[PDB]
Parts: C-alpha cells; sequence; structure tokens
RNA sequence: AAGGGCACCACCAGGAGUGGAGCCUGCGGCUUAAUUUGACCAACACGGGAAACCUCACCCGGCCCGGACACGGACAGGAUUGACAGAUUGAUAGCUCUUUCUCGAUUCCGUGGGUGGUGGUGCAUGGCCGUUCUUAGUUGGUGGAGCGAUUUGUCUGGUUAAUUCCGAUAACGAACGAGACUCUGGCAUGCUAACUAGUUACGCGACCCCCGAGCGGUCGGCGUCCCCCAACUUCUUAGAGGGACAAGUGGCGUUCAGCCACCCGAGAUUGAGCAAUAACAGGUCUGUGAUGCCCUUAGAUGUCCGGGGCUGCACGCGCGCUACACUGACUGGCUCAGCGUGUGCCUACCCUACGCCGGCAGGCGCGGGUAACCCGUUGAACCCCAUUCGUGAUGGGGAUCGGGGAUUGCAAUUAUUCCCCAUGAACGAGGAAUUCCCAGUAAGUGCGGGUCAUAAGCUUGCGUUGAUUAAGUCCCUGCCCUUUGUACACACCGCC
C-alpha cells in the first residue's frame, strides 16, 4: 500500500542493509575469522547467518557475545522485539576463503613475521587447501 | 593575529556567601524579607529578586515592576 | 553556543541537509532510489547492495 | 560534561536493562531514538558512553555512523555499585533466563 | 467459502524467480488447484551511471551498475478456502513474496 | 636506418564542424579583505564543482567546548550552571557590564594526556582511478647454447582482428592475455502463459448511408474473471529453448591454415562489459570513523552563527549553445516515440489526471498512483500540409537594457527561476591551424535521469528523421614484429 515502500526502493534498501551489516560484522568480527553474512529474510522473522572460522570465538561466553550482536543490530535496524535471530557457521575448507587468508596475513604482518616469509606461508596454506 | 581587539573578558561569579536572607524576631517568628516566585515550578523554595525597580524569579523568570 | 542560535540556521534543504549514510560527506551524493550515499561509497558497496555491471 | 543526574541515571539505567547501547553519530538530534521520554540528546548519550569507554566500562565499536558499545564486566560492577543495584541483576545480554 | 489469493514474487535472478514459482504451481496443480498462468511483469532495470574516477582526474571514465528486478505472479482458484489448503511457500533467499486477496 | 604489418584518439576521399560574432561555462592574468583550492595526449561543462544561506575549505566579526581520563587544588558555611530587566551587540549571543536570583557535585582551575581538523605532505602511503594499452603482448618447468648478463622455446614462411592458426624447428610440455565468457540487438504465427497486456468474434449502444443493401462504415464507447459470463496469443510482456558454423556452391591458396564471391537465410563483422607481465615519483591525504609523520587544539586551523566572496573585468585560451536565413522565419491544421522517473529511516522536499479562475507564469478545490493498475494510448520535436513575408542586418539573430506580474526559500540586491510589453547589438558562413566520424553511423531533432526547495547552454541515456565518401595507404601522426647501429640506460626532452 502507499505505506509500503515501491519495489525499487525496498530492494535498494534490502541492500544498503546487507552492506551496513557486512561492514558491521567486519569491523566488530575481523579478529574472530569472519568471513561474511548471509540472511534469509522471511516476515514473520529474519535469520542471519555469520560464516566464521573461529565460530566458537564469535560465541562468547555462554553465547554473550552473539547475544550482545543480536541485540545491537536490533536496536540499530528498529526490528520487532524477537524477530531476529543470529547464528554462526564454521566456513568449510576456511584456507578457500580469501578474506580470511586476509586476516591471517595481517596476523602474522602484526605479529611482526617478515612480510615474504608470512606471504609464502600463506600460500602454500591456499594451495595445501586446494 | 593580531586581531584588533582585545582578549574578551570572560565573566567569574561573585562567589557570595551564606545566602540567609530571611529573618526571625523576638526568638523566633518565620518572615521573609523577600519576595516569593508564585510560580507552580518556581514554587517556594526559590525567591524573587530585589533589583531595583523589579523583582525576577530564579526559575520562573517571572518580573514583577511598579509603575 | 547557547540552545538559540547552535543549530539555529534551517536545514530543511540544499547541500547541507544531506549528508553520505556512510562517510558523512556532502559531495556526489546519490539521491536515486533513497540511496544517500557518496559517489565513492557506492562504488564501493555497490556489488553488497546488488547492483553489477552487465555493460 | 554537563548532563544532569537524571540525564545520566537514565542513560545508565538503559545500558543495565541490556547490556548495549547503540547511538547515531549525530550531536544535533533532539532526543535519543529510544529513552525519549527522558528528554536527554544523543550529544549526552554519546559524551557519556565516551566517558565509560575511557574509563573502561564498556567497548566502542563504530559502523557507518553509529556506534554499538558493549558493557563489560569492570563496567557490570560500576553500574552495579552506581545505581545500588543488588548483587542479583544482571542485564539480559549477560544472563537470559539462565 | 470462496476466497481470492493472488501471490506475486519479486526477485532479483530469473532462475530462482522460476524455481520458486515453478514448485508453487506443481503444488497448487498437485492439490488440483485451478493455477492462473504465470505472469510476468516488465523486468524493472535500476540503471546508475557514475564516474570511475574518485577524484575527477582522467579521461572521465564512467561506471555503469545495473540492478535487474524481475516480477511474476499467480492466481489461486479453488471452490474451498485457500489459505489452509496451502499454509507453506517453500521459498529460497533473494525472493519476496506478496499474498493479497482480491478484496484489496 | 632497412624489411613487414596496423589505426578516422593517422591520413586519403568526404560529411559535420571548431577557430571568426554574441552568450553560457571552465582555466590563466588583473583587481580584491577574500575573489578557497587541486589538476597544465593522459588539466581547462573536470573534482559527478548547475556555490544566494548550508555547502565552504576564503575574508570581516561574534558565540560555545562537543578539552575523555588520571593526579593535585577548591569546595553542601557551596565546585559551578542558567537568567528577566536596562547598558552593549549585526543580533531577543546573560558575549560582557550593574543588579541579584537560580542549579547543586553533573562541573571549575593547574599539570600530563585525549579528541577534532575539506590543515601540510599523493615525492611517506593504502584503496580506487587514469595512462603506457586495448596494441598483442607476457611468463615459469625440464632440455639445448653461453664463463656470464642472457638466449632458445616466444620462429624462415603463409594466414588471422590477434605469438590467431597452419607449418618449419633444440626444443617439449604448459600458464596468463587474445579468444572463449556475461549482458544487449536482430528471427522465430514453434512451447509456456497472461483483467496490472492485448487481438479477434459476439451482444448492447452512439453517428452516417439510407435509394437498399446491413455479415454496410467509424468508435481508446460499454460488456462477454462483475466467474459461469466467448475464444486466441499474431501484436505487448518474459522465460525455457532453438537458430549461424565460414555450414552449402564456385574460384584462389602448399590445396594446409584460411581468403574472395554467391545461394538460402532475420542474421555471413550488432554494440558494449571484463581484460595480462611490468610500470608512472600521473591524480586523489578536499570521499571515508583509510592512513604514517608534521602543524593546530580554547583569542582554535575544532564547531556554530551573521555578513561578504567563490560570479568580481584593459585581456588571452579550452568545452559548448544560438545564429548568420526563403532547403527559411511567422501563423494555423494534421500527425507519429522510446528509455525512464514518481510520495522521502534520518529528511522537511513526489508524478500528476480532472473541474474552476487568469492573457501568461500561475492560483484554488477534488482525486489517482508506492505503480505493465494513475500521470499515460507518455497526442514530443523535427518532419507534413495551408497563410504571410521577399534577398534588406528584413517578420533572419535575440545579445544588451527599462518597466510590470508570479513561483521557491528564512532570505532573490551582485538581477535564482518563470511570464508579459518594449530595445533589435554584433553576426552576410569565418585566416593560420585543428576535432570527430564508416550504417540506422555523422548530422538535424526533441524527451528522460543526475545535479534539483528553485532550476540545464553540462553530462549520462532514449527515441525520431537520416545521409556523402571509403572497403585503401604508410605520406603526415603514431603503434607492433624482425634485422641493424649506438659513446643512450634519468634511456634522444639522452648524451656531448
Ligand atoms: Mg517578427
Amino acid at each position: 500500500m502507499a505505506v509500503q515502500i515501491s519495489k525499487k526502493r525496498k530492494f535498494v534498501a534490502d541492500g544498503i542493509f546487507k552492506a551496513e551489516l557486512n561492514e558491521f560484522l567486519t569491523r566488530e568480527l575481523a579478529e574472530d575469522g569472519y568471513s561474511g553474512v548471509e540472511v534469509r529474510v522471511t516476515p514473520t522473522r529474519t535469520e542471519i547467518i555469520i560464516l566464521a572460522t573461529r565460530t566458537q570465538n564469535v560465541l562468547g561466553e555462554k553465547g554473550r557475545r552473539i547475544r550482545e550482536l543480536t541485540a545491537v543490530v536490533q536496536k540499530r535496524f528498529g526490528f520487532p522485539e524477537g524477530s531476529v535471530e543470529l547464528y554462526a557457521e564454521k566456513v568449510a575448507t576456511r584456507g578457500l576463503c580469501a578474506i580470511a587468508q586476509a586476516e591471517s596475513l595481517r596476523y602474522k604482518l602484526l605479529g611482526g613475521l617478515a612480510v615474504r616469509r608470512a606471504c609464502y606461508g600463506v600460500l602454500r596454506f591456499i594451495m595445501e587447501s586446494g | 593575529y593580531t586581531t584588533p581587539k582585545k582578549n574578551k573578558h570572560k565573566r567569574k561569579k561573585v562567589k557570595l556567601a551564606v545566602l540567609k536572607y530571611y529573618k526571625v524576631d523576638e526568638n523566633g517568628k518565620i518572615s521573609r524579607l523577600r519576595r516569593e516566585c508564585p510560580s507552580d515550578e518556581c514554587g517556594a523554595g526559590v525567591f524573587m529578586a530585589s533589583h531595583f525597580d523589579r523583582h525576577y524569579c530564579g526559575k520562573c523568570c517571572l518580573t514583577y515592576c511598579f509603575n | 553556543g547557547h540552545q538559540q542560535l547552535y543549530w539555529s540556521h534551517p536545514r530543511k534543504f540544499g547541500q547541507g541537509s544531506r549528508s553520505c549514510r556512510v562517510c558523512s560527506n556532502r559531495h556526489g551524493l546519490i539521491r536515486k532510489y533513497g540511496l544517500n550515499m557518496c559517489r565513492q561509497c557506492f562504488r564501493q558497496y555497490a556489488k553488497d547492495i546488488g547492483f553489477i555491471k552487465l555493460d | 560534561m554537563l548532563m544532569p543526574k537524571k540525564n545520566r541515571i537514565a542513560i545508565y539505567e538503559l545500558l543495565f536493562k541490556e547490556g548495549v547501547m547503540v547511538a547515531k553519530k549525530d550531536v544535533h538530534m533532539p532526543k535519543h531514538p529510544e529513552l525519549a521520554d527522558k528528554n536527554v540528546p544523543n550529544l549526552h548519550v554519546m559524551k557519556a558512553m565516551q566517558s565509560l569507554k575511557s574509563r573502561g566500562y564498556v567497548k566502542e565499536q563504530f559502523a557507518w555512523r553509529h556506534f554499538y558499545w558493549y558493557l563489560t564486566n569492570e563496567g557490570i560492577q560500576y553500574l552495579r555499585d552506581y545505581l545500588h543495584l543488588p548483587p542479583e541483576i544482571v542485564p539480559a545480554t549477560l544472563r537470559r533466563s539462565r | 467459502a470462496i476466497h481470492r489469493i493472488r501471490i506475486t514474487l519479486t526477485s532479483r535472478n530469473v532462475k530462482s524467480l522460476e524455481k520458486v514459482c515453478a514448485d508453487l504451481i506443481r503444488g497448487a496443480k498437485e492439490k488440483n488447484l485451478k493455477v492462473k498462468g504465470p505472469v510476468r511483469m516488465p523486468t524493472k532495470t535500476l540503471r546508475i551511471t557514475t564516474r570511475k574516477t574518485p577524484c575527477g582526474e582522467g579521461s572521465k571514465t564512467w561506471d555503469r551498475f545495473q540492478m535487474r528486478i524481475h516480477k511474476r505472479l499467480i492466481d489461486l482458484h479453488s471452490p474451498s478456502e485457500i489459505v489452509k489448503q496451502i499454509t507453506s511457500i517453500s521459498i529460497e533467499p533473494g525472493v519476496e513474496v506478496e499474498v493479497t486477496i482480491a478484496d484489496a
């Protein structure tokens, strides 16, 4: 109806929401092995799946970190209470996620490994992962 | 820079001593030497000022002059 | 200053009313389809939103 | 910051009701979208949050134009002693029904 | 009872849109619902043309971003009430549903 | 220097032009308190940069702290914060001054230390982007040659848009790029479907003919998914598919790779996107809560508010718009599109039918549309058909300039824009130079989107009308490969 926004604006808003959530999750969970986000939107309730490598680190003490993230997303995007749920999924064959290898190499460089050795280690690991 | 005006003065408060602006008589008679702001937000705790030509409420900002 | 003139200037329109939803920039905005996002920020998040280059 | 006691108390009690705080970066918003009944603006909200962050009671994350403060345990104790809450009530993020 | 239901399915990729049309039509046909033919509203092309450069220096090369929105819709017919007959949607992410009674 | 090949960012033959006039706009200069700044093929309608305020970074002034936190002072006998009145101010900034009220631990002062900055540095950087370069080029492994930098592979030749392929071969086997790929356009009376698309047919109508037709002619008039109360998908929409391969024929060619022509066919080269190794002290720190260092940080280079500037003009240049007219202008009639937008998280501002008022811009009521549903069957321009003009600076051109009326906005002056009546300036096809272009192309011609409270001479797209010349060359400008010479390697803008 007139209250509902047009199809074009609705799809652009969905894309904007995806991008904003992706940026927020990237900034918050970069050191936790975050790789990407997928959302299957249903009118009854929405679910947000976080693709991560260190999913046990993503899920805090008794799920405290995921509870905080869910509450933050709920407040920021104005979802009705209880209508948004966040789950975490471990990425299979993490060596093939080009994003995850980027933070791995960043971790090595921040630790202080020589750049040639770190890059060669990451390259060898990627090829070993296949 | 060399701005033509001198550095603007900043107001410092007078740092007045105890308020005590209401007196009792003959070993205690409740009496005000000031004025009361009659608004419902000023209340009875506050007191109007005693300027030379008007009275001013601290909260209600009401002014009563004599003409 | 105090409450009377700090934000007293009307900002109902013009470039001062509109800023990028990402970088808080006032130039190169894209208000088509209600994006409200900077020229370069759109190039950054186009594939994330769902905008692709077909031709 | 010159915020009054009531505004500070409301800001802290929202963090204790739930251990998160989302705030749009806008010092010219007349009211925070939540707790608008107390009539305190986003400027005071974000300044109280930066005081908490500098004192180590909250973790600050900043996406595009929003802050996403997460309450810590060091902040749990501080809010407990500041709000005089008994050592039995915890935020929903800290404990959900369990 | 008698009710009329129109289901509008709108998405960005024709593969998922066609799959979510086909399975709905198949289920309704199996339940012998009278299915009005799958009609295809003309596709919407959201086109944005910006400058590739971020600084305005260069040979003025323009970037052309497209967004294709595809819209199909179905009409369900039965002498019996239809919501109790079909309650699930059996969709996949990327598509949006819109159920509407003919009163509106 | 030679040999071979290639390109409308080269030429040829041509078209339209630009350079000449006016004007819009962007650079330099001059002026200025400031006229913010970057950039000099690959800068100059570029920074999506159409700036009244904001923007804003510049200039003249004035406020605020939005200086976390730690420590030390001060303090409920008061740390400190606001304030009506008068003076003051551009200001109804309690900014400051007189006056006292008022809040109460939130602050204030000092020392460290934050934080912010469209502040410096793009010659510190990331990312992005442009360019070398859209040319066809680039690289390992093992083997061969060389003491080695290196070389072969990566080639005599033919062919190709292409180190594309055929072949020769101390190379063999590969990898990238090219190609392949994705989107778009052209064809499917074949399939699937369609009240948010229609076409036929039928029934009601309305008008003409009526001599006499009558299954006559027109209807964007109403109906037959207002569910029993028609069918169909040609037109429209969009999916699955098919379809074109140098496949068939003739000739040329080692008869190889391929080339030319022809038939059938909608189509025998449709346009784009993407795009290698290596690099540039190319551009951006004025896109970013990308960023190192440096500067500033309370009389601020933070931020806010008021005003001005970014437009300012002896002049030079670039992109364009309008023209110089009769293949035209004016007046009227008739007649045809396709892209695509449309009511706002913040955020206030949508597209508009219809009726009335006004000459116009507009105004006033009623709707419809979050959209194949309403604007809208987008009654567009050019073009077409009639009228007047008559080779003149003329009814060409509309610059400049006066007066009046509206609309947007808080505000229109240095005219925001629009309307009306007056003024009709240069300009009679433009030197040297120089740009772009090969088929639905150039060009004429309008319409959308972006910017947008107000807006296009810009740009990005769309349609409409629609050609001349050419199917070549290395002459100029360059590019690729081979050989060659070199005292160059910051690589000929070299060196000396
Ligand atoms: Mg005339």
